[PDB]
RNA sequence: UGGCUUGUGGCAGCCAAGCGCGACGUUGCUGGCUCUUCCUAUCAUACCGAAGCAGAAUUCGGUAAGCGUUGGACCCACUAAUAGGGAGCUGGGUUCCUACUGAUGAAG
RNA sequence: CUGCCGAAGGCAGAAACUCAGAUCAGUUUUAUGUGUAAAAUGAGAGUUUCUAGUGGGCCAUUUUUGGUAAGCAGAACUGGCGAUGCGGGAUGAACCGAACGUGAGGUUAAGGUGCCGGAAUGUACGCUCAUCAGACACCAGAAAAGGUGUUAGUUCAUCUAGACAGCAGGACGGUGGCCAUGGAAGUCGGAAUCCGCUAAGGAGUGUGUAACAACUCACCUGCCGAAUGAACUAGCCCUGAAAAUGGAUGGCGCUUAAGCGUACUACCCAUACCUCACCGUCUGGGUUAGAAGCUCAGACGAGUAGGCAGGCGUGGAGGUUUGUGACGAAGCCUUGGGCGUGAGCCUGGGUCGAACAGCCUCUAGU
RNA sequence: GUCAGCAUCAGUUUUCGGGGGCGGAAAAAGAAUAAGGGAAGGUGGCUGUUUAUAGCCCUUGUUGUAAUACGUCCACUGGGGACUGAGGACUGCGGCUUCGUGCCAAGGAUGCUGACAUAAUGGU
């Protein structure tokens, strides 16, 4: 498997979550 | 030293789960690397995500919006101890969350004999109300009046001639 | 700092170890030491910790001829030179001859009183010791531990103050006649522009 | 001066044992 | 040849600070003759605290090893006491150098 | 004497020949369930044959069962040791680095930078005072815990309706409740332990009295003006016993450390890493212009058992050197000189007196 | 023959300095200057309040496309020090030069000068 290609991850639609431990 | 870093990062989309929701965690590390493998422990400890089927899709540092200004900082962390957990409550003044971190992680590791890894810090959050600052020491320092000698003046050039001063 | 023939150090107010160190490393250089005033050496922690220390010193003897056994030596100057030749290689001849190069004396001699005696700020105890720390004097633990010269050292540096402050308000009048001097010459204003 | 009445410095063995039986209580607990 | 070793036994139950255990408690049953030195874990001597300690005599406990801890066949006396231990010799029982001690001794 | 190869708890090497291969791997992916099968990377891969030495054991590692005050015992794998020098851990058969030709320079590992000791008595933030501190090293034996030592926290408490404490006072009257008694009134002793008042006075927290009485708290009021209390956790500190001559964090010593923890720079040096020179071995290319030679290049270098190869020296024999020698052979002595990695060789001076040596072969009582 | 000093080089290497890009929130700040908001550890004023006879914090605009800072790169450059000089006619790979027995930092050091010889190095 050849490493993973530059690409986009759209995120309006899931706008980034906070995460705290 | 530390820099503060905000962490984006998601699993690879499949079939079941065309779009993966995006995970953001703001976290202190010396460098990205560190920051990367920070996140992706703590991911898996509170989400279960593997590190395999994700990925980190955005690194950013960020810098102190107002460094001039001196802040007082609360930091809530969780302790791995002899009995493998405590939480802790803590208050530095200092102009930037970073130095404040970094002055936590010396104190921590002076008291309680704590390491990086035995630290992991849950929320770093500025208290700009003075009644909603608890220690006593801080309160000290944020009375108005504050005055005070210098403490510690302790002050190659051998054999000196004279006397030292050590005053004014 | 520049290399003399003879250095003396004034050891009142300087922490043992500390000038210790500092003059077993310039023996190894090559420099003649002349430690005086040793009666006013300081050691941290309190008078009778340091007390049980020389005494559990003196417990190191031989059980065949004590005349062999390890010399317990009780004057300041020699309680000094114990902790020095302890931080040099003694037993080599580099050592030995380092040894030769240290004169450790009690009170200021009067070969050595006519002469500026510079201070080591890095074993100075004011410098070095946090405020609010119990120390002793060697001086004072050589008196209880038998030493038995305290006195005749005391008295005698009594007389030398009195005559080093007669000496002091003399020097300063004579200095005082030359200062006056001073602004009342006038290259002192006229071309001062050198920062002299 | 040491000012003790033992010794804080330890022989090679008893150095030694301590790894040998320490390793064996953390095999008898597991 | 364990940083050994020392003053507090075995079974069951009741609790229960807490994390099925569960601590302390609580209740149930049957070899000797002389020798240098060291340690204190002190028999006596010194000084203290407590006790129905009135006095005398005494009990226990603390600091304390400076100084003593015998004579005779467990026995009987003396003694203030007859405390406990560590690091030349003989009986009944089985069939060179170095150390220590004294003595000289060249030499700034 | 030197060089090369080099183990073993069926090996290493030698010779005879395959294929320029998909031929193998102390390996990782892919697929099927540590087995098998068919992409990555590395390497030239191999087959039959015979012939030296060994077949032991110590240490640790992870997988289990039997176990006990307590350790312990028996298995399988893994490595290190053994054949292994070097740097560090004060020194060391098993700990941390690092595998060794002769040198120059640079840079490091592990460990370190107060002095012994080469290197910052560097910078920054905290903790700790120990009249037998610490540098210790899963702090594992004592170990379960004690402490009015200190610094941090966690959870509950009241608090300008005046917090805790402090001083002033009230802390009562039925009631000396009832049995219990010489004498017991809350307090020698047996169940509670009720009520009028409240802001509160408990058939009573302790002292005390023969009995009383008296004081105290636990409970409230006056003044006084701000924080205070209780229970747990964490780090350091004391204690958690150990004797017998002097005494050891290695020593000296160190207390805003030269102890403990962290962070950041700078610095020190191993045979290790890099550049170069040189020695030797192996491998590869070229060479008709001492071929047993010349020439270019690269890699490599511990070494026991064992295997292979090349040299130094001794007695005697054949050949040769128009060989050396009474103008001094051999031998011997030497603070002389030179050569070779080495075995060894030549030579100056002195002594000495009659034989001796190089080269190629042979030989051995070498 | 011995030992030196310097210059120009080549190989290795250590230590300072300058210039220039390119990236991040196209750094964050900050300054200066226009809006609005809030207040304090409450200033002038009068314990209480909202910039006045001190000022502060927050947001936006602007100066702006600011600088700085870090990271990164330069086939950009200026110095200081140390170790080494293997090889021995000619070829080669290259750059200037109009080709040139042309020159050159380009398949391994040359040039200049001094002192000593009864001294210095090297050996024992």
């Amino acid at each position: 498997a050849p490493p993973a290609k530059a690409h986009f991850v759209s995120t309006e639609n899931n706008e980034p979550v906070t995460l705290h431990p | 030293a530390l820099k503060e870093y905000q962490v984006v990062g998601r699993k690879v989309p499949t079939e079941h789960e065309p779009v993966p929701k995006l995970f953001r965690m703001r976290l202190f590390a010396p460098n990205e690397s560190v920051a990367k493998s920070r996140y992706w422990y703590f991911l898996k400890m509170i989400n279960k995500v593997k590190k395999a089927t994700g990925e980190i899709v955005a690194i950013n540092e960020i810098s102190e919006p107002k460094p001039l200004k001196a802040k007082v900082f609360g930091i809530w962390i969780r302790y791995d101890s002899r009995s493998g957990t405590h939480n802790m409550y803590k208050e530095f003044r200092d102009t930037t969350r970073v130095g404040a971190v970094e002055a936590m992680y010396a104190d921590m590791a002076a008291r309680h004999r704590a390491r990086f890894r035995s630290i992991r810090i849950l929320k770093v959050v500025e208290v700009e109300k003075k009644e909603d600052v608890r220690r006593n020491y801080v309160k000290q320092l944020l009375n108005p009046h504050l005055k005070f000698p210098l403490p510690h003046r302790r002050t190659k050039k051998v054999f000196a001639p004279h006397r030292p001063s050590t005053f004014y | 700092s520049e290399f003399q023939k003879v250095v003396v150090i004034d050891a009142k107010g300087h922490l043992l170890g500390r000038l210790a160190s500092v003059v077993a490393k310039q023996l190894l250089g090559g420099q003649k030491v002349v430690v005086v005033r040793c009666e006013e050496l300081n050691i941290s922690g309190h008078f009778f910790r340091n007390k049980l220390k020389y005494l559990a010193y003196l417990r190191k003897a031989c059980r065949y001829n004590p005349s062999r056994g390890a010399f317990h030596f009780r004057a300041p100057s020699r309680i000094f030179q114990k902790a020095v030749r302890g931080m040099l290689p003694h037993k080599t001849a580099r050592g030995q001859a380092a040894l030769e190069h240290l004169q450790a004396v009690e009170g200021i001699p009067p070969p050595f009183d006519k002469q500026k005696r510079v201070v080591v700020p890095a074993a100075l105890r004011v410098l070095r010791l946090k405020p609010g720390r119990k120390y002793c004097t060697v001086g004072r633990l050589s008196s209880e531990v038998g030493w038995k010269y305290n006195d005749i050292v005391a008295k005698l540096e009594e007389r030398r103050k009195v005559k080093s402050a007669a000496f002091y308000q003399a020097k300063l009048a004579k200095q005082k006649k030359i200062a006056s001097a001073k602004e009342a010459s006038p290259v002192n204003q006229k071309l001062s522009q050198f920062g002299y | 001066v040491s000012l003790k009445k033992k010794s804080k410095r330890r022989t090679t063995r008893l150095r030694s044992r301590i790894e040998k039986k320490a390793a064996e209580s953390k095999r008898k607990q597991k």
